[PDB]
RNA sequence: UGGAGGUAAAGCUACUGAAUGUAUGAUGGCGCCACCUAGGCGUACUGAAUACAAUUAAACUCUGAAUGCCAUUUAUUUUA
RNA sequence: CGGUCGCCUCCUAAAAGGUAACGGAGGCGUACAAAGGUACCUUCAGUACGGUUGGAAAUCGUAUGUAGAGUGUAAUGGUGUAAGGGUGCUUGACUGUGAGACAUACAGGUCGAACAGGUGAGAAAUCAGGUCAUAGUGAUCCGGUGGUCCAGUAUGGAAUGG
RNA sequence: UUUGGUGCCCAUGUCGCUGUGGAAACACCUGGUUCCAUUUCGAACCCAGCAGUUAAGCACAGUGGAGCCGAAUGUAGCUGUUUCAGUGAGAAUAGGAAAGCACCAAGC
């Protein structure tokens, strides 16, 4: 469960995911990457599910990079609570993924295994994923 | 931390800033700069940024660095200002404490009709 | 509210013409300033008046 | 069932002080008029422009106002009142 | 600066073995005060 | 001082020849010996500090100015606005008087003067000598502070390179191990 | 046409926080010794600082628009 | 039921100003006879090296460092020759005013050139009608206190008012 | 034109490195007996003189190391109407850059 050690403000305004791709747009650490095609809010739980799935289907020498990080938190008012009396308490942390940001990258294991590994990582995420390679 | 000449420039920067902020009647500004050997004098005008009158030991040809010659230098610059028909002046030092040679030059300007 | 104000009165016409502030806790000695007086039309010593 | 609701602790705000530029560039101005109200000198004073007890810029003579950018990397703003200078 | 109660007066210092009357300014008795170990009476400064 | 004239003549010739310096005043010249007798007991026993000052006066001929800390620490009982420590900086004729008096009378009286050098220069040409006890200085009567202390005599030079500063010390015959 | 501004955007070696990998690595944990105190050789590992490559922000800014706002110049229109 | 009720700072507030919610964070009901006014002088914190007590860190010297220092305070803005620090003399923390403006439903609030009187600093020019700026505050009625060139119910006082 | 002083400017003006220079001036420098001064030091401030001096500072030539500036193309955001026309950033880059504009006094 990825989580910032401390934050200055407990309850920040939500960060929009509509728009193009700001940073993390091109594979620059590995050479295959899982790009997104639909901006959405994805939480640290989905990262851990996808990262554990990919790691289980990885090998003994493969190496991985995690680009996105859940910096921003989100709140949720408790159930059966009527409107008013202030904002709710922070519940879960979500990373803002825009259309075009490379989320996961893999290297150092043959080609066939990485496509399968990226596939299982993207089936754990709500965004519509697509595979990209690193420019020579 | 520095040398005397740099400190004199720093103090000179302080005085010039104050005068340019408060001189409302636009008088000519009589800045005197004293060195170890000689002392020179020039009357600038910060509205036009030129020098109206000037005087120096080199111009007056004296073995200066003494309080005696400061009076003559002050006398020469005051004579030039009266011919120029300017008598309301502001007097600032080059950044040195107003005393000794500087005082003789300043006092010399005062007895011949200058207003400062 | 707290009352830290104090009065300064002339010592010639014994008229109170100014209102100032004073800390009795920190500064213990009575003020003996010199201010303008409307009556005497000059500067004169003003002392604290109850 | 209402289940009850908590209490908010921060709902206080102050009156908005109407700062900013008052007289625009090119505007005719008489002596004694405010040109810029600010909290801390955001625009420096120049010629024929004074200062107050609230760092408020006011004119000192008749003329046309003029803003000039100055300072390191041109990050400081300065105001002046260029007199009519009609001079026949 | 001046106008002090402690006057810096040139007092001479004698030593044993080698006289070496060194005159140095100090605020002490105005006479030939004898020092028992001077510079010249030290194994470090002279003498291997 | 007659040795001051000796300083002029001797330092000029030898230093000039040793490195072919193109000007006689390129050779280094010593400026000021700062003395810093500072003690933290003035936070509690202020009286003690006063006596300290008088001894500093009696050693140099300049009354010591008491210095104040620029911070506040609870563990040391320190607080801002207090005077803890006096510093004296001698110039002109008096500093050379103190220097010669130190090396010839006070310094060789040190209980065990084995000396220390080469490991004292700060890299900019300065030099500090850490004295252990004050009683060794002749200008002090037996009656003194209930606590005894040392000294922090330091030196400065016009040059910024340590080797030429060492050269000046050797020309001045400042008695340290190999330096 | 002139000007005020600090948003959208962008950037984080230009700060404040958050934060990924690689390399050199303070630091501790962990040992094995000697020494009871000054320490030493490797650390399954933690990770200061620096360099390279990459990130995040309503209450971050070394930058940074358009629109909008104010005024003036010219043309036209209405007696508001 | 719980919470709040006035004022000040930031964000939301969409680059003029203004803009709400039981929206998100904080403070105030002051402090200073110096932390005011003036003249003069002066400039970080930290870090590196070198040095008795003295230690990671007290003080000293040199160098480096462009603000992370200070500016009484909650934030914002400003300010590194400044508005920060020190010293000397002082009390303008004045009297009577006030053209012209900001912002405003009103009541109130904010800035202010300039004039007359008499002062303080300074050689003088100049500056001083409280502080680097914004919170530190409560109408009217009623009564009390000081002064007063006004009234004093026939007249002189007094009472009682102005 | 060159040196010295100063104002305007506020790094394409800086920090640093390597060399050259002084005729006059600028500077270090020589002393504290005078005016003046140190929260303590003639260090500084202030005096009266130029013996020595080109290390400094200062002034010139080189140095693209650090810092700074930065084109065109393209792109993100905007305005309209389109699902295309203007507006056009930030970042990155080729690269520039060893200041510039005026006044005065002296030999020129
Ligand atoms: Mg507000
Ligand atoms: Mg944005
Ligand atoms: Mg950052
Ligand atoms: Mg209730
Ligand atoms: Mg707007
Ligand atoms: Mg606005
Ligand atoms: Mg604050
Ligand atoms: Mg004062
Ligand atoms: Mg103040
Ligand atoms: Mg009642
Ligand atoms: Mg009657
Ligand atoms: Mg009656
Ligand atoms: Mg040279
Ligand atoms: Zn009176
Ligand atoms: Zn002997």
């Amino acid at each position: 469960m990825l989580q910032p050690k401390r934050t200055k403000y407990r309850k920040p305004h939500n960060v929009s995911y509509e728009g193009k791709a700001k940073g993390n747009s091109y594979v620059a650490f590995g050479e295959y990457g899982l790009v997104a095609t639909k901006g959405n809010w994805i939480d640290a739980r989905a990262i851990e599910s996808a990262r554990i799935a990919i790691s289980k289907c990885l090998g003994k020498t493969g190496k991985m990079w995690i680009r996105i990080f859940p910096h921003m938190s989100k709140t949720k008012k408790p159930l059966e609570v009527r409107m008013g009396s202030g904002k709710g308490n922070p519940e879960f942390w979500v990373a803002v993924v825009k259309q075009g940001t490379v989320m996961f990258e893999v290297a150092n294991i043959p080609e066939s295994q990485m496509i399968k590994a990226l596939t299982r990582a993207g089936h754990k995420l709500p965004v519509t994923w697509k595979i990209l390679k690193r420019e020579e | 931390m520095k040398t005397r000449t740099e400190q004199r420039r720093l103090r000179h920067k302080r005085i010039v800033k104050k005068i340019r902020a408060t001189n409302h009647d636009n008088r000519v500004v009589l800045m005197v700069i004293k060195s170890l050997n000689h002392i020179s004098v020039q009357a600038w005008d910060f509205s036009q940024n030129i020098v109206l009158a000037s005087s120096s030991s080199l111009a007056l040809k004296l073995k200066n660095g003494n309080k005696d010659n400061a009076k003559l230098v002050g006398q020469d610059i005051a004579d030039k200002l009266v011919k120029l028909k300017l008598t309301n002046v502001v007097f600032d030092t080059g950044g040195s404490k107003y005393h000794g040679r500087i005082a003789a030059l300043a006092e010399a300007a005062r007895e011949r009709g200058l207003n400062f | 509210a707290v009352k830290r104000s104090t009065r300064l009165g002339c010592n010639d016409c014994r008229e109170i013409n100014y209102l100032t502030f004073k800390n009795v806790k920190k500064n213990p000695e009575k003020l003996a300033l010199n201010k303008f007086c409307s009556r005497c039309r000059k500067v004169v010593v003003h002392k604290e008046v109850k | 069932s209402k289940k009850g609701v908590g209490s908010t602790k921060n709902g206080r705000d102050s009156h908005a002080k109407r700062l900013g530029a008052k007289k625009a560039d090119g505007q005719m101005i008489r002596t004694g008029q405010i040109i810029y109200r600010q909290r801390g000198t955001r625009v420096y004073p120049g010629v024929n422009v004074g200062l107050g007890s609230d760092d408020t810029l006011f004119a000192l003579s008749d003329g046309l106002v003029k803003y000039q950018k100055f300072g390191p990397k041109q990050g400081k703003t300065r105001v002046s009142v260029v007199k009519h200078k009609l001079d026949a | 600066k001046k106008d002090f109660h402690f006057p810096s007066q040139s007092v001479s210092f004698k030593c044993a073995s080698c006289s070496n009357s060194f005159t140095i300014e100090s605020t002490l008795k105005q006479k030939e005060i004898t020092i028992d170990i001077c510079g010249k009476c030290h194994p470090f400064y002279i003498g291997e | 001082n007659n040795l001051k004239a000796h300083y002029q003549k001797t330092i000029a010739k030898e230093l000039q020849k040793s490195f072919a310096f193109s000007s006689i005043m390129q050779v280094p010249r010593l400026e000021k010996i700062v003395i810093n007798m500072g003690v933290g007991d003035a936070i509690r026993d202020s009286k003690f500090l006063e006596s300290a000052l008088n001894e500093l006066h009696l050693i140099s001929g300049q009354k010591p100015v008491a210095t104040k800390a620029k911070n506040a620490i609870s563990t040391y009982k320190l607080r801002a606005g207090q005077l803890i420590g006096c510093k004296v900086t001698l110039r002109g004729e008096r500093m050379w008087a103190f220097l010669e008096k130190l090396i010839y009378v006070a310094l060789p009286r040190v209980r065990d003067f084995r000396g220390l050098s080469l490991k004292s220069f700060d890299g900019r040409g300065n030099y500090t000598i850490g004295i252990k006890e004050q009683i060794i200085f002749p200008e002090i009567v037996y009656d003194d502070i209930k606590r005894i202390r040392g000294f922090d005599v330091t030196l400065v030079t016009s040059t910024n390179k340590d080797s030429e500063a060492l050269a000046l010390l050797r020309a001045l015959n400042l008695p340290l191990v190999k330096g």
